[PDB]
């Protein structure tokens, strides 16, 4: 556009996204555990 | 409008009425979805039939009421099954959804078809139109631009050679910064999406080697590939590469990031071949490590700032008298002069050291082996007044003698290594002796420190004969020190020796040693030690449950698995033995020193529950996995804990914020402040138990460590990989309860930050203003003050790299190598 | 720079770039799902700690 | 209340490429309006940064529609 | 029969309470308080 290599960090922030979500799967493992804790 | 008309003319008996019937309900099914869901049999059964070309339109007329209808699955089938008049829904990005769907789908299935073969799109294992799908949806990505989104794309579908054909699309040397961060960024995603060991490893292998193609290009992830699968033989052609590019400063470069980041088996195997294929001994004398050592002497000596008043403080209030007291002075003491030659200390405070008795005499010989660490060439020169042959005074200055030499060459002491298993040889066919059972204590802590990551057989051997000698007290020190030398190797022999041991030996130090011990030989073995982490736990013993705990810690350490994480969870809570969950809870900080971002969250439950044993370990693990540069999350979980009820959970919490808060300024934060306060009210106070004394006075060395100076590093900023070496110290300080001495191993994590730059010919919150100030070579620098400083625009010394931006060695080029200008000293040419 | 007179992207990256949000269709989807267990594990941590 | 001219002042405000365009014609079939409805006296923006800065919005692209 | 239609009345207000209960609780405490 008027700041070029916008087609990289488009991907990156897709990258980071498959990451993140992985880390709330961390907690879903949580969650079954204060159900096993209480 | 109506479907009523489009119904019927399925019905209606003629062949060409149902080919109309088609072309009527393609044309409008957004509307009419809901009347034709229930006659969808009639538009299967035109398509079966051969007697029509259009069997394809109704094939296609399903899939379009399956999308409406909500089973997008079943669409996607439908739509392969017309194969034609789907590229007009391919470039519809309202019906985009079936064509996204087959996508999903492929990647499931590819995950089952990698563990067949690592081929299976180069074969009919699956369906030829999903693989054709999967390529021309990647050859979407190349329309938008850069193949960035293809790879993400095909690395969920175990798709190797579509990542190798991108890459090479990007050399051509377009340009060789852009095209390397093309390369960095799937580096860290491969480490932290994929954990299957086969892909992973390949996509790392082939960037590796896109890399070396280019002429120019970052180094640093030249390196991160050879760590991580720590290959002698991807580091041997590292060096082929350079022996083309060859000269003084650049090779040396990599040489001195290569021995911190690298493991010791790499360096050691690394090193002959270069031998054998012919390379300066500069070099080789980087690799074997001795440069750096001497390194970190002398920028101990010139920073060395020590804040005289705690020592006086700590020293009138704990008394020499009390062992408890004594010992706790002496644990801080080490550290506060470790590295530098300090014994002002103990010529000031000889009475107050001469209370000293038992074990604690012992502990303040070790203390020597702290203050001396370092300086290796004077190393055995300096406690050669107290080993065997020159002192007969007590056994405990004999026996901790030989562990302080352990630890001034730890990590380099393969000489030492010698001296100390002719001591145990010589003392494993006799330990019912006071004498002789003292002595061959040190030497076997000590011996563990000297092989440590060298797996000596002939030192596995000598340590076994004390431990079937059934020692009363080296029998803790020879399972541990075993388990040092051989860490990681698990080897069965030695794990089945070892197990059955435990049940053997009815000493109550000894089984404690072997659980423990089981871990350290079975580190980074993550489903290889599944089993002998199945029988720990299975085991009813108190002993085996508690080092069972630690096999997960060490066996999956670093390592981003929540069944890792998983098992110790169970553990905790589930355990009814108080000691067992405890050990739960402190293991966790080492299998998430990788992400400590989340650990706070999870030991915030456990903080809850008021069980002295289950707090106290809540303070450890938050004190391991947040250690180094702080989070505030972790701060305030322990505040509570340091004003717990229970001794035993405020010593723990005190030492845990100091790991937290390293060698942080309280001019930076003022929470800092009110910790450091807080530590001093109660060594000061003489109305509390030993305990809180005990953990108070050293939770302030540790936050004035090696005189202000040293601070604890888990991962290095040099590549951004975990650290051996680190994980070590911690386990072992952990059993400081147990045994006092094992509180030095401590050290091992304290680490000095400095930049340290080299002249590469002959080897001589949120502060930020556009004003600079300036600092000098090779002092103190702390991690928040690295990525402020920048070289200047004209500079006599101007690193190679554009500055990395943390601590480490940088090497400079020299503008005019000709001129003589002052040179900073070296230990090794002080000596001699 | 801002306007509405000169569309953005020199108009050649809109439809070239409308294939894109179904590359991400599964993660969002998931982002959804997610919402709710954030919910639900403080949901029985509430429970417990009164407990 | 207040005259019914105040919907095509508003648009003038905020930003338009075709949407001060788009109201004149929903007005002109009422019996049109277009006094005091036209920058200078149905502009208030003149350097306003939560209508859009007045710079910001003559210099280039990326649409705020 | 005519009990354990009135016992599944009762568990469903079981269930629907014990959701919402806590899920106005959790977004309160997230939000910033003295």
């Amino acid at each position: 556009n008027n700041n070029s290599a916008l087609s990289n960090v488009n991907s990156d922030i897709y990258f980071k996204l498959k990451k993140l979500e992985k880390e709330y799967e961390l907690l879903t493992l949580q969650e079954d555990y204060i159900k096993d804790e209480q | 409008t109506t479907a009523a008309p489009l119904l019927a003319l399925l019905r209606e008996n003629q062949d060409s009425v149902k080919t109309y019937a088609l072309e009527s309900i393609n044309n409008v099914v957004d509307q009419l979805w809901s009347e034709i869901s229930n006659e969808l049999p009639d538009i299967e059964a035109l398509y079966d039939d051969d007697t029509f070309s259009d069997r394809e339109m109704a094939a296609l007329i399903a899939s379009k009421v399956y999308y409406n209808l909500g089973e997008y699955e079943s669409a996607v089938k439908y739509a392969l099954a017309a194969k034609d008049r789907f590229d007009i829904d391919e470039k519809s990005q309202f019906v985009e959804t079936i064509v996204s769907k087959s996508i999903e789908m492929y990647v499931q299935e590819a995950s089952k078809q990698y563990t067949k073969d690592e081929q299976f799109y180069t074969k009919d294992i699956i369906d030829p139109k999903l693989t054709s799908i999967f390529e021309r949806m990647i050859e979407k990505c190349l329309k938008a631009s850069e193949l960035k989104l293809a790879l993400g794309i095909a690395l969920e579908g175990y798709r190797l050679d579509i990542i190798e054909s991108a890459l090479k699309s990007k050399l051509d040397q377009d340009s060789t910064s852009e095209n390397v961060k093309i390369i960095n960024y799937l580096l860290t995603l491969a480490i932290t999406t994929v954990t299957n060991s086969k892909f992973r490893s390949s996509i790392l292998r082939k960037s590796f080697d896109f890399l070396m193609n280019m002429p120019n290009c970052d180094y640093l992830t030249l390196n991160k590939v050879v760590v991580n699968l720590n290959d002698a033989g991807l580091a041997l052609q590292l060096f082929k590469k350079l022996k083309e590019e060859n000269d003084e400063g650049l090779s040396a470069q990599i040489a001195f990031d290569l021995v911190s980041s690298a493991s010791q088996q790499l360096l050691e195997i690394l090193v002959t071949e270069l031998t054998a294929q012919g390379y300066d001994p500069a070099l080789l004398n980087i690799l074997s490590g001795l440069p750096t050592c001497d390194y970190y002497n002398t920028f101990l000596l010139n920073n060395k700032n020590i804040d005289i008043g705690l020592l006086n403080k700590s020293k009138s209030s704990l008394d020499g008298k009390f062992s408890l007291f004594h010992t706790a002075v002496s644990v801080a003491n080490g550290f506060m002069h470790a590295g530098t030659t300090d014994n002002s200390f103990i010529k000031a405070n000889l009475p107050w050291l001469g209370k000293a008795q038992n074990w604690a005499k012992f502990t303040a010989t070790a203390s020597l082996g702290v203050i001396h660490k370092g300086n290796l060439l004077e190393g055995k020169k300096v406690m050669a007044p107290y080993l065997p042959g020159s002192r007969a005074s007590s056994r405990f200055i004999k026996g901790g003698s030989l562990y302080g030499l352990g630890l001034i060459y730890a990590g380099f002491g393969r000489d030492t290594t010698d001296y100390l298993k002719n001591i145990i040889v010589e003392n494993s066919g006799t330990s019912g002796d006071e004498d002789v059972d003292v002595l061959l204590h040190g030497a076997s802590l000590g011996i563990g420190l000297a092989a440590m990551g060298s797996a000596n057989i002939e030192v596995y051997e000598a340590l076994k004969e004390v431990l079937y000698n059934d020692s009363a007290t080296s029998g803790e020190a020879a399972a541990l020190g075993m388990g040092l030398c051989m860490l990681g190797t698990g080897k069965p022999e030695a794990i089945h020796d070892m197990f059955t041991y435990s049940q053997e030996t009815q000493h109550g130090n000894i089984t404690r040693g072997l659980a423990v011990g089981l871990a350290l030989i079975n580190y980074g073995r993550q489903e290889l030690a599944d089993d002998l982490i199945t029988k720990m736990l299975a085991s009813d013993e108190s002993l085996l449950r508690y080092g069972g705990a630690f096999t997960i810690a060490l066996a999956y350490a670093g390592t981003g698995n929540n069944s890792a994480v998983k098992r110790l969870l169970h553990v905790a809570v589930s355990d009814s033995n108080d000691d067992v969950r405890r050990a739960a809870v402190i293991a966790l900080g080492f299998v998430l020193l990788r992400d400590y971002t989340t650990v706070p969250r999870i030991v915030q439950l456990l903080s809850k529950s008021h069980n002295a044993h289950v707090r106290c370990g809540t303070a450890f693990a938050l004190g391991i996995a947040c250690a180094g540069k702080g989070l505030q999350s972790a701060i305030d979980v322990l505040d509570p804990l340091t004003k717990d009820p229970v001794d035993f959970v405020r010593q723990a919490a005190m030492i845990a914020l100091s790991m937290i808060l390293i060698q942080q300024t309280e001019k930076l934060n003022p929470q800092v402040a009110d910790i450091n306060k807080n530590f001093l009210s109660v060594i000061t106070n003489k109305h509390q138990e030993g305990l809180a004394k005990f953990g108070a006075c050293v939770a302030q060395g540790i936050m004035n460590a090696g005189g202000r100076n040293v601070t604890i590093q888990l991962e290095n900023a040099d590549t951004g990989t975990l650290d051996t070496k680190s994980v070590v110290g911690l386990v072992m300080f952990s059993q400081f309860w147990y045994w006092f001495p094992l509180a030095h191993f401590l050290s091992l994590s304290f680490t000095p930050t400095t930049v340290i730059g080299i002249r590469g010919s002959d080897q001589a919150k949120n502060k930020y203003s556009s004003k600079p100030y300036k600092v000098d070579n090779m002092t103190r620098i702390l991690p928040q003050q690295s990525r402020y400083i920048s070289f200047i625009k004209d500079d006599r010394f101007v690193p190679v790299r554009k500055f990395k931006g943390n601590n480490g060695v940088v090497v400079l080029r020299d503008r005019e190598p000709k001129e003589p200008v002052a040179l900073i000293e070296t230990v090794r040419q002080m000596k001699d | 720079m801002t306007a509405a007179v000169t569309s953005s992207n020199i108009v050649l990256e809109t439809h070239e770039s409308g294939i894109k949000p179904y590359f991400e269709q599964k993660i969002q989807e998931t982002e959804l799902k997610i919402r709710s267990k954030t919910e639900n594990v403080r949901r029985l941590e509430a429970q417990r700690n009164a407990l | 209340e207040l005259l019914n001219a105040e919907t095509l002042c508003f648009t003038v405000n905020v930003l338009y490429p075709d949407s001060s365009s788009f109201k004149k014609n929903l007005l002109k079939f009422i019996t049109s309006n277009h006094k005091s409805s036209v920058p200078g006296s149905a502009e208030l923006r003149n350097s306003y940064p939560a209508s859009f800065y007045s710079v910001n919005t003559e210099k280039k692209t990326i649409e705020v529609t | 029969q005519v009990f354990d239609e009135r016992i599944k009345f009762a568990n469903q207000l079981h269930d629907e309470y014990l959701v919402s209960m806590r899920y106005p609780e959790d977004k309160k405490t997230q939000q910033n308080e003295k």
